[PDB]
DNA sequence: AAACTATACAACCTACTACCTCAT
RNA sequence: UGAGGUAGUAGGUUGUAUAGU
């Protein structure tokens, strides 16, 4: 008795029909054996394949492919097949599989297409009902078809360094936590001591107007350099919030509420930053609801901070990695951080136009990957840092804020095997889909890049 | 040190009761749910759409590859992955000079061009469907970049949507016959370059996902039902909440605000949201005043009654705003007692990059960090085991879930969103960042406001991609 | 018919939101 | 795919031109 099926192909460059049709096979109720399923490495070749055309095999099928019709094994189970066709006289024990188009009638060899072919070059729907209906004229023994075991054969043969796994991983995020806020939200009631035509921004310390008072952290004599009249005013006047009130939100006046609070310490938080920041002498961008920011080329040694690349060299145009904050008081008195690269030409002045900027910021993203996004946060970070620990806010004469210049990283259960590199070529192959997917007027900027 | 939490991929089903986890490769082992007959498409505009649409259709015929399957599967060939017929012949072919087009193109008006241009395909559309007696399932378009060029709205020699797509499957919606466009530098990039050579429609290695795209949009627009839900509980559906703000110019927008009844299968039983003349674009509260509400949700109630044979018995919103209380008991008074609501929300601005220390292989999906009962995070772009790479660009950005209001465990919404994820139903992809519905919401809700010549939108799905 | 010091909104400052585009 | 670049209110802020007792 015989009922295996075995596909001659030739590795690796035909395991895309091999598989289709043997899973197909094996979903048909027709038992398959080959080598991508069953023939693993540290197995040997041939005299498998002797024994299962001596004693298994039913009907012999062969892939014409360009490389698999050379090998020594190949030809010797060939050769055993005609002998096993010459054994009990079975003519039509081979199958002829048309696949590679390149070959013609004169380069399959001297014992293959002389019994008939089955018709596989233009679809393969008719080329697995022919197969099923000449299985049926020669009366295979079969069992009816289920596609719950071939279901699972797929699962456990397809997906073996190929699915999900056990294991720990460690993560971080763009969060950075404040160590200490303020000990006092202090309320300044200046009442006629503001002028009318006076900008908030322009003080060296933050401040928001509410009403007649003032929310600021800094204290009451902190605004003496640039008011000469802020002798006059007594300290007992300007009313104190405690911040951990406001943290806790156990605080509910009418006079402001909790979330207003909270906003306001966020809004203290922001004007603190761009300050603080400012003071370190980094250069600007001009964005549209934010403020972009980028590090001016060669301020720092070899272009490095502790061995990682921040600023560098491309085509023509400097590419700087650059960071904006926003301040987000919900989930803990955490900072966030957005990831940015801020392009020049020289290093000393920005482009004039946005979408050379864009085209850029696009250009430089598909060259590294997120690793170097990982190291160049890390390194602009701990450059933002004077201390080995955290990053010196100024909000004040005598009282100050503290930020940790380590993420908050956090850490997930399972993990995943990692394979090489060829990988990231493929996550360049989807980013040239991207390219390929969708498009809208790209001509003008794109020929104006000249 | 708080742990992030992962969840499984869903197992989605295929033919004779089979469930995988890739819709690619799903197809291409087992099958489609349901097998059709055959379709019969038909072309329009000129010739060389026709035998562009010929060429393509003898290459699809044959099987073509990719670099590798490991990340992009395979595509065996039609017949053999869908068991439908499909052929040179039967294809039927109508001419569209360029005589009017030319005399037309030199009109000041870029809008009127437009219009008489779409009048043209429409009424043509509707000829060929009124006096023949041939049925064709899915319409085709092609378009020269003549016309895609000379005669945009910016080039230089208001209740409309400019957008040529939009208001062709709007006002096809209103006539309801299927039909879908695609653009000529498209698929014929064997021959569509620059000047400087390179093709800017870059197929050579990545033919696959043209493929399966368009294979999978032409069975789906064929009737054919593609996939379906492993583990399904019978009484709940997904009302996606459609709030995509309408902007045509100064005409009072107000709020146009669709829904979906996503309750079992891949089609959507969409009512279109009224004009909505309750206050104006400055709405931004974004609740639902309650008669309108009620309607939506009897709507809503009276669809799933008559697709399912019995009252839901939990309803999930999904939306992309916040929810107050008064929309809440409007919604309960028009609920039963043994019914629940939930309302779930799908946000963007929201900012949380995780990257990974050590490996060359980014954030997964299906990982998920939780805040509290009502609010977290999950990540549904990055790496996947399934095609042992990442499909998101970069670092992946996740969607921001809040619970506005209602009683519901976070994994098991978490379940139905990446699930709802898994649903993407337009191209062949293996899914998407935000839940279909969110997606096909900006879809429904960007073609129905496209014209003021609609009533009633037809309950059949298959009439929006 | 007329004295106090408010009316009784509704315009311009500002954080949470919320649109068509670029080029891969 | 998503990262800019744009205005909408965005919720409380301090000055327009009535009649309250």
């Amino acid at each position: 008795m015989r009922n295996k099926i075995f596909i001659s192909h030739a590795t690796p460059e035909d395991d895309d029909f091999t598989r289709w049709l043997s899973l197909k096979l094996i979903g048909l109720g027709y038992e398959v054996w080959c080598d991508i399923l069953f023939l693993d490495k540290g197995v040997d070749f041939w005299s498998t394949i002797e024994k299962e055309i001596r004693e298994n095999t039913c009907k012999f099928l062969i892939v014409s492919s360009t490389a698999g019709n050379k090998r020594e094994g190949v030809l010797k189970e060939l050769a055993v097949a005609t002998k096993v066709k010459k054994h009990l006289q079975d003519d039509m024990f081979i199958i002829p599989l048309a696949i590679d188009e390149n070959l013609s009638y004169d380069d399959i060899n001297i014992e293959i297409v002389r019994l008939n072919a089955i018709d596989f070059k233009k679809s393969w729907a008719k080329g697995l009902q022919d197969l099923l209906d000449a299985f049926e004229k020669q009366n295979v023994p079969k069992k009816p078809p289920d596609h719950s075991k071939s279901n699972l054969l797929y699962q456990q043969i397809f997906l073996h360094d190929k699915q999900a796994i056990e294991k720990e991983e460690t993560y971080d995020s763009n969060w950075f936590p404040i160590i200490s806020f303020p000990n006092e939200l202090r309320f300044h009631r200046y009442d006629w001591r503001l002028p009318k035509q006076f900008d908030v921004r322009t003080l060296a310390f933050p401040a928001i107007r509410y009403k007649e008072y003032l929310c600021t952290f800094a204290w009451e004599y902190d605004f003496i350099h640039q008011l000469p009249k802020t002798e006059t005013y007594n300290g007992q006047e300007s009313i104190r919030i405690s911040t951990s009130d406001i943290l806790s939100g156990r605080y509910d006046t009418d006079f402001i509420r909790n979330y207003e609070c909270q906003r306001l310490i966020v809004q203290l938080i922001n004007k603190a930053f761009e300050l603080r920041m400012k003071d370190k002498n980094v250069r600007e961008y001009q964005m549209s609801k934010t403020f972009a920011y980028w590090i001016e080329k060669g301020k720092l040694e070899k272009d490095k901070f502790e061995k990682i690349k921040l600023v560098g060299k491309q085509k023509n145009k400097y590419w700087h990695f650059g960071i904006s904050a926003a301040g987000k008081l919900y989930p803990s008195p955490v900072l966030m951080v957005s990831s940015h690269i801020i392009f020049t030409m020289d290093g000393i002045n920005l482009i004039k136009s946005k979408s050379i900027q864009h085209s850029s910021r696009r250009k430089q993203g598909k060259n590294w990957w997120n690793d170097k996004w990982r190291e160049k946060l890390l390194a602009f970070i701990r450059f933002l840092s004077d201390d080995q620990n955290a990053i010196y806010l100024n909000v004040g004469s005598e009282e100050k804020i503290l930020i940790s210049n380590k993420p908050l990283k956090f850490f997930g259960k399972m993990s995943y095997v990692t394979p090489s590199e060829v990988t990231l070529e493929e996550e360049s192959v989807l980013a040239d889909i991207n390219n390929f997917e969708e498009d809208t007027e790209d001509l003008d900027e794109l020929e104006d890049i000249e | 040190m708080k742990e992030l939490i992962y969840i499984e991929e869903p197992s989605i089903l295929f033919a004779h009761g089979q469930k995988c986890t890739d819709p690619r490769d799903g197809l291409a082992l087992f099958g489609p749910l349901n097998q059709i007959y055959g379709i019969k498409s038909g072309v329009v505009g000129t010739q060389k759409g026709l035998q562009i649409f010929k060429s393509y259709l003898d290459k699809i015929q044959k099987p073509i590859y990719n670099h590798n399957n490991i990340t992009r599967p395979m595509f065996p060939g039609f017949e053999a992955v869908f068991g439908c017929k499909w052929e040179s012949q039967n294809i039927v072919f109508k001419e569209i000079t360029d005589e009017e087009i030319r005399r037309y193109l030199f009109n000041a008006s870029t809008h009127k061009r437009t219009y008489d241009l779409v009048t043209l395909f429409n009424d043509k559309i509707i000829t060929a469907n009124k006096n023949d007696e041939e049925r064709v399932d899915v319409w085709f378009v092609i378009v020269p970049e003549e016309i895609y060029k000379y005669c945009r709205p910016n080039s230089v020699l208001y209740n409309y949507d400019a957008q040529f797509h939009d208001q062709l499957k709007a006002r096809l919606l209103e006539h309801t016959i299927p039909t879908q466009i695609l653009r000529e530098s498209t698929l014929a990039w064997r021959d569509f370059k620059n000047t400087f050579g390179a093709p800017i429609r870059d197929f050579s290695k990545i033919e696959g996902h043209l493929a399966w795209t368009i294979s999978t949009a032409a069975y789906y627009k064929a009737g054919g039902k593609p996939w379906k839900l492993g583990d399904i509980r019978p009484g709940v559906c997904y009302l996606g909440l459609v709030y995509k703000k309408i902007e045509k110019s100064k005409n009072p927008q107000n709020a146009c605000c669709a829904a979906q009844m996503f309750l079992d299968n891949g089609d959507g039983t969409v009512f279109k949201g009224e004009v909505g003349p309750w206050y104006n674009p400055e709405k931004g509260e974004y609740h639902l005043k309650p008669k309108e509400a009620k309607a939506l949700l009897t709507q809503a109630l009276e669809s799933y009654k008559e697709q399912n044979k019995s009252y839901p018995k939990e309803v999930f919103i999904h939306a992309r705003t916040r929810f107050n209380d008064e929309e809440w008991n409007a919604f309960n008074e028009v609920t039963p007692k043994n019914t629940n609501l939930v309302g779930v929300t799908i946000t963007k601005s929201k900012p949380l990059k995780l990257y990974k220390t050590e490996g060359a292989f980014p954030i997964m999906r299906g990982n998920a960090y939780i805040v509290d009962e009502k609010k977290a995070f999950l990540w549904t772009l990055g790496f996947v085991p399934k095609l042992q790479s990442t499909l998101s660009m970069e670092v992946p950005n996740p969607i921001f879930i809040e619970i506005n209001k209602g009683e519901a465990e976070i994994q098991q919404v978490l379940k139905d969103i990446l699930a709802l994820t898994k649903l993407n139903y337009n191209a062949c992809i293996y899914a998407d960042g935000e839940p279909v519905t969110l997606r096909f919401a900006n879809k429904i809700g960007e073609i129905l406001t496209a014209s003021t010549e609609i009533k009633t939108p037809p309950l059949a799905f298959k009439y929006y991609i």
